[PDB]
């Protein structure tokens, strides 16, 4: 990869409260892109939900 | 050199020149070029059969080339592009610092986690919930039993 | 605040602390509780300059040292510690590798992380101005006298 790598790391260069709501951020499956989370575990808490 | 600053080729300012042979100063109309034509005429290998259009064109080119790109250097002009401008710096420079060492989600401790997990949840999922029970419910009181 | 100074492990550790003074667990220190302590460290002061030591750092005058006060004495001496090396900080977010310069790749790094995006031609004209040697390096002695790259 190059320099974009700035956006995969840019979770980690975010508060914490932040990085949570990116990866909780896959609910109205317009936002599939941003969170990187496996669908295996999104799974798990829209089954919860 | 106005041709030079215009970003024009070795071609396009020699045939400006050509067209513009005429532009070259009169010794009668600068007291200036009275002394100067008189010293520089005075130099043992100078020939006037050198003045031809062609040799006058190059030389002028040659030169103009040189003295543009010399006053590029002595004077680089990019001042009032990106003067001293602490875009933010000055008061957010402990901001981005601290962006650097954020700490990541992994190394929180759990309860702390799990807080942070319930607000964002609640935000994101419970608020944008959307149940329309007001209908429903004006409707289920307003019939006699 | 004791927040941002104190984490939840050192406020822990504080009270640890805290208890270690105050044998009886009535939640005061008293000055024979300092003393006794002073001693097994093994110096032996007057009570003259033990009422100072408690006194310096007692707020509401009371005599005695409760956990809120032992508390705000060590707030001040993590908050003191630093009082203006934070330019330190900042040269080395610029400085990556960890030597003593700042490279335009570097300052492309730190560049490429924040918002702002350079066209890898004006990256040259902000380190230029900061670097007066002209070596095409900042060092920690021109980034403190004048922050550009
Ligand atoms: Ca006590
Ligand atoms: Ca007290
Ligand atoms: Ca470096
Ligand atoms: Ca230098």
């Amino acid at each position: 990869s190059a320099a974009e790598t700035a956006r995969r790391t840019r979770e980690f260069r975010s508060p914490p409260q932040e990085q949570i709501n990116m990866l909780l951020h896959f609910k109205d499956e317009a936002d599939e892109e941003d969170c990187p989370l496996p669908e295996d575990i999104r799974q798990d808490l829209q089954d919860f939900h | 050199k106005t041709r030079y600053a215009l970003k024009d080729t070795d071609e396009e300012v020699r045939e400006f020149l050509q067209n513009n042979l005429h532009l070259q100063g009169k010794v009668e109309g600068s007291p200036s070029l009275r002394w100067q034509m008189a010293l520089y005429r005075g130099l043992p290998g100078r020939e006037e059969d050198a003045d031809d259009p062609e040799k006058i064109v190059r030389r002028v080119q040659e030169v103009s080339a040189v003295l543009y790109h010399l006053e590029q250097t002595e004077h680089p002009y990019k001042s009032k592009k990106a003067v001293w401008h602490k875009l933010l710096s000055k008061q957010r420079r402990r901001a981005v610092v601290a962006c650097f060492r954020m700490t990541p989600l992994y190394n929180l401790p759990t309860h702390r986690a799990c807080n942070m997990f319930l607000e964002s949840y609640k935000a994101a999922w419970i608020l944008t919930e959307d149940h329309s029970f007001e209908d429903r419910m004006i409707d289920d009181l307003s019939k006699a039993g | 605040h004791m927040a941002d100074q104190l984490t939840e492990e050192q406020i822990a550790e504080f009270k640890e602390a805290f208890s270690l003074f105050d044998k009886d667990g009535d939640g005061t220190i008293t000055t024979k509780e300092l003393g006794t302590v002073m001693r097994s460290l093994g110096q032996n002061p007057t009570e003259a300059e033990l009422q100072d030591m408690i006194n310096e750092v007692d707020a509401d005058g009371n005599g005695t040292i409760d956990f809120p006060e032992f508390l705000t004495m060590m707030a001040r001496k993590m908050k003191d510690t630093d009082s203006e090396e934070e330019i330190r900080e900042a040269f080395r977010v610029f400085d990556k590798d960890g030597n003593g310069y700042i490279s335009a790749a570097e300052l492309r790094h730190v560049m490429t992380n924040l918002g702002e995006k350079l066209t890898d031609e004006e990256v040259d004209e902000m380190i230029r101005e900061a670097d007066i040697d002209g070596d095409g390096q900042v060092n920690y002695e021109e980034f403190v006298q004048m922050m550009t790259a």
